[PDB]
């Protein structure tokens, strides 16, 4: 019915959403760069910033200030997406905690592709694989966690893992108020908190 | 789709009452029923059948398919098969949820019918778990699901299409 | 806020012992509020190269100054006059209190 | 457990022990010249041999005396997280036999051997003393030989033995009354005896004195810390209990 | 950096996912705008500096000043959208006038905006038949029973069931009503659907 939906993630596609709340704060986290010529005027925020001078700043200035000519600035990966933890996921996918290596990782990783390094290929696989890897405990957790605190089961998810588990958990509880019967009952919305 | 829309779906199947009142033809726009006759079994929808019922104006009789032996061959075929079997009505889990939480005293034996149903949605919902794990670790394309029937698609797809849109998307952000 | 949307009880001739200074702390609120959407508000992010003392008026209040800054020769104070002790007059704020030599004014 | 760029590193700093002497214990104001004498304690200077035969202890001893709410302990925690091999001990939780070697039998076997204690656990390191004018004269027994000699003395079960306890000693201890007196001596605000104290390399007195713009700096400082939230935490979480966090056999953002 | 108070905005409306109405940020409004103000006079004062001077070596700080804009445009338009979003659920969640608590909370721009909004919604209501158009508002849930028994929960005024025949919504009083008269009372939470 008419219920309020958020703005959806496009963090995923070739470009994210403008208007999304998540892909603003997933872009807002920064991002290590090399800066290739001397920028006037910044030094009261890193009086110019020297050429050659590496920098952590936030994804979108990064994308905003990125030419593929790579003429103000050089873009570096983040540790969690280079060849060590790539391995890491690949041992078990199951076991890295994707809330605190960056709450939107899914998100960050494939909006990384953006900077034509030459490992995207890599990344992007890395990604795939993971999701993969994680998605049978996922749907395993979410459509049978019945009635009871989620919060150890839904801890160690990134932002889009939480969206599918309670997207699992809506329709399991969908479910179980049909089969109880209390789905019949018209009632009063949240709003009767005011 | 919420499964009480399932449900208004499911509705719809046409099930057959006993009246204990006369009427004659009623002239419905989804088609005309009746006339109902005192003690005659006469076939209407189910919304209308679970209603007289509720007003205590019919007695409902059991499907062809609420019968016991049925249910355990189709049970027994269900869990011997890998693919989903086709169900008895498209709508099996409704119709039993309704006829027998309203009309478990007309309907002898309601709790093995009750329990066979049980045991062939654990069946195939297990099924269908397997089938989105396989079509996950596989990176299918597109699966083939011919014998479904809606609530057991309602019950698990808004997950599994959204994992499948999240699992599209990441494996073709390499596009140019 | 209008009252309704708040704590604060309806107005009685017959006051509380916090509604006396109550007057007096929602007199130095309002000028507050409006003392602090002047010009002499802190430049914005990097308004000009050089830092500025809030275009010269840079303010504080009372509790502030009481501790490390003995004679720092540009502190402004928003604050009452009063006559606390006689002839030696007193600033006054809702943090505290502080003499004033106003030998010149 | 790459070297040149630490040989680098000391041509463009200018005096880079003033730097990493104020770069010590970050969450920790002030106290500069105690934070350069730890700093001298992390690095030691040189053991002596010489043609005798005799020897000249390296290591450097620093007892930190002082009022309640000074930092002497949480300085001593950063030296256990900072250096390699620092052992934490605290006064009244420690024995003399604790300190150097107990005597213990080995299952595999039923025979019994020594076991080793605190300073000998320490050696090439540290051992950190906190409430140390606490400890019993019997179990400050232990600690002078260690301090004198770089070695422990044992004579237990089936063993005779001079124990390596070559280790630096950091103690921290309060006055006798708690607070330190100003009207009286330091020898009597200072409970420990002369020849224990001879054995220490240094020895810092440091007072809660109540000056209002070093309350300033201090309280800012502290709220400032207070304040502080890690980037791969989220706004308003308490901090988990431990876990197990380790999934490589070595370290991955290298 | 720059943005920190526009992600302030961001952050207050992404950490109340249920779709409740916070009150307006007019205050953080006015800081991001007056941050982009200062912002664009100083990429204009650069800007002129460089093309009038010939001085190449401002353009990475133009570009630097000019999507640090963008970011703010971007994170205050998705602001006020979202908040536009969870103002056009509250029509069907809970109906057309809105309690003052939750009323409070709302821009008179938003108010003008909701306004705006009914009124093209009863317009577009009316137009979907020859008379009295069809209220869409209202079989929000597939339909049960014809009547329903309803029980008051707020102590209420005369309510008319049909020209002179009315009910007195009494607290703890009682009635058996058809459903399409009652949804909205329900969904209000003047009544409460029983059975
Ligand atoms: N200069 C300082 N900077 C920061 N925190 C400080 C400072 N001085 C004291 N504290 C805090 O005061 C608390 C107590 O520190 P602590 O190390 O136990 O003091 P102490 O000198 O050992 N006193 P005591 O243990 O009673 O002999 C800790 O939380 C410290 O962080
Ligand atoms: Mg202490």
């Amino acid at each position: 019915s008419e219920a309020y939906f958020r703005v959806e993630s496009g963090a995923l596609g070739p470009e994210e959403n403008f208007l999304s709340l998540d892909d603003i704060l997933m872009s807002h986290e920064k991002l290590p760069v090399r800066t290739e010529t001397a920028m006037p005027r910044l030094g009261a925020f890193f009086n110019a910033v020297p050429q050659g001078s590496k920098l952590e700043l936030p994804l979108w200035l990064a994308k905003g200030l990125f030419d593929n000519k790579r003429r103000i600035l050089s873009v570096e990966l983040p540790k969690i997406y280079q060849e060590g933890w790539r391995t890491v996921f690949s041992a078990d996918p199951n076991v890295v905690d994707l809330h605190k290596m960056g709450p939107h990782f899914y998100g960050f990783g494939s909006q990384l592709l953006h900077f034509d390094s030459p490992e995207n290929a890599d990344i992007s696989q890395s990604l795939l694989q993971t999701f993969i890897g994680r998605f049978r405990r996922i749907m395993d957790s979410s459509q049978n966690a019945y009635n009871e605190d989620t919060s150890a089961l839904v801890a160690r998810l990134d932002e889009m893992e939480r969206g599918l588990f309670q997207t699992g958990q809506k329709g399991l509880n969908d479910f179980q108020c049909w089969e109880k019967g209390q789905a019949s009952q018209i009632t009063a919305s949240n709003l009767v908190q005011n | 789709m919420d499964a009480a829309e399932v449900e208004f779906l499911a509705e719809k199947e046409l099930v057959t009452i006993i009246p204990n009142f006369s009427l004659d033809k009623i002239y419905l726009i989804g088609g005309d029923l009746g006339p109902f006759n005192p003690g005659l079994p006469v076939e209407v929808p189910l919304w209308l059948a679970i209603n007289l019922k509720q007003r205590q104006k019919c007695r409902l009789l059991p499907p062809e398919w609420m019968d016991v032996e049925k249910l355990e061959k189709m049970r027994d075929h269900e869990r011997k098969e890998e693919t989903f079997t086709p169900m008895p009505s498209p709508y099996y889990m409704e119709l039993t949820k309704l006829l027998l939480n309203h009309a478990s005293d007309n309907i002898p034996k309601a709790d093995e019918i009750r329990t066979l149903v049980k045991d062939m949605w654990d069946t195939r919902i297990a099924k269908l778990r397997v089938s989105a794990d396989s079509f996950v670790r596989q990176q299918e394309a597109h699966a083939k699901l011919d014998n479904l029937t809606l609530m057991e698609i309602n019950t698990s797809g808004t997950f599994l299409t959204q994992a499948l849109n999240h699992m599209y998307k990441l494996r073709t952000n390499l596009q140019p | 806020l209008p009252l309704l949307m708040t704590n604060h009880p309806a107005p009685n001739l017959f006051g509380t012992p916090r509604d006396k200074a109550e007057m007096f702390r929602e007199r130095y609120t309002i000028l507050h509020q409006r003392t602090h959407r002047h010009e002499l508000f802190t430049p914005p992010v990097i308004g000009s190269h050089p830092d500025e003392s809030g275009s010269k008026f840079q303010l504080k209040t009372i509790e502030t100054l009481l501790g490390s800054t003995t004679k720092i020769g540009d502190a402004i104070v928003l604050g009452m006059i009063t006559q606390l002790k006689e002839g030696k007059f007193f600033l006054e704020d809702p943090t505290g209190t502080v003499q004033l030599d106003l030998s010149k004014a | 457990d790459i070297a040149k760029i630490k040989k680098f590193s000391k041509t463009r700093s200018k005096d880079i022990f003033d730097q990493l002497a104020k770069s010590l214990a970050p969450s920790i104001h002030g106290h500069d010249y105690v934070k350069k004498a730890i700093l001298c304690l992390l690095l030691g200077g040189v053991e002596r041999d010489l043609e005798n035969g005799s020897h000249i202890r390296g290591d450097i001893n620093i007892l930190l005396i002082g009022d309640p709410s000074v930092a002497k302990s949480q300085l001593l925690r950063y030296v256990l997280c900072t250096a390699p091999r620092a052992i934490p001990t605290t006064g009244r939780g420690s024995s003399g036999v604790g300190l150097t070697a107990a005597v213990t039998t080995d299952q595999e076997t039923g025979e019994r051997r020594l076991e080793a204690g605190a300073m000998v656990l320490a050696d090439r390191g540290v051992v950190c003393i906190d409430e140390f004018d606490k400890m019993s004269d019997m179990d400050r027994t232990a600690i002078h030989e260690v301090m004198e000699q770089g070695r422990v003395t044992i004579a237990k079960a089936g063993i005779h033995a001079r124990l390596n306890a070559r280790c630096s000693v950091l103690a921290a201890a309060n006055p006798v009354y708690g607070r330190y007196d100003q009207y009286k001596t330091p020898m009597e605000n200072i409970g420990l005896q002369d020849s224990l104290l001879s054995r220490f390399d240094l020895l810092f007195i440091m007072l809660d004195q109540m000056d209002p713009e070093q309350d300033r700096e201090i309280s800012d400082h502290v709220l400032r810390m207070h304040r502080y939230r890690a980037p791969g935490e989220q706004d308003g979480d308490a901090m988990p209990l431990g876990s197990a966090v380790d999934i490589l056999a070595t370290d991955d953002p290298n | 950096m720059f943005c920190e108070k526009a992600m302030e905005l961001i952050r207050e409306l992404h950490r109340a996912p249920e779709g409740q109405l916070p009150a307006f940020n007019e205050d953080g409004l006015r800081q991001v705008l007056e941050e982009m103000k200062a912002l664009y006079e100083q990429n204009q004062s650069d800007v002129n500096e460089a093309k009038s001077g010939g001085r190449s070596d401002l353009i990475p700080t133009i570009k630097f000043r000019h999507c640090s804009l963008l970011r703010n445009r971007r994170c205050t338009v998705a602001y006020l959208y979202d908040r536009l979003l969870r103002i056009r659920a509250l029509r069907w969640e809970y109906g057309s006038v809105l309690p003052n608590a939750l009323r409070f909370h709302m821009a008179a721009e938003e108010m003008e905006w909701f306004n705006n909004y009914k009124r093209s919604l009863a317009t577009y209501m009316r137009s979907l038949g020859g008379d009295e158009g069809l209220d869409i508002t209202q079989d929000m849930k597939p339909p049960k029973s014809l009547y329903i028994e309803v029980r008051c929960l707020k102590d209420y005024g005369e309510f008319e069931v049909d020209d002179g025949t009315s009910v007195l919504l009494k607290k703890n009083s009682q009635h058996f009503l058809p459903r399409w008269k009652c949804e909205q009372l329900i969904r209000q939470g003047v009544l409460e659907h029983i059975l």
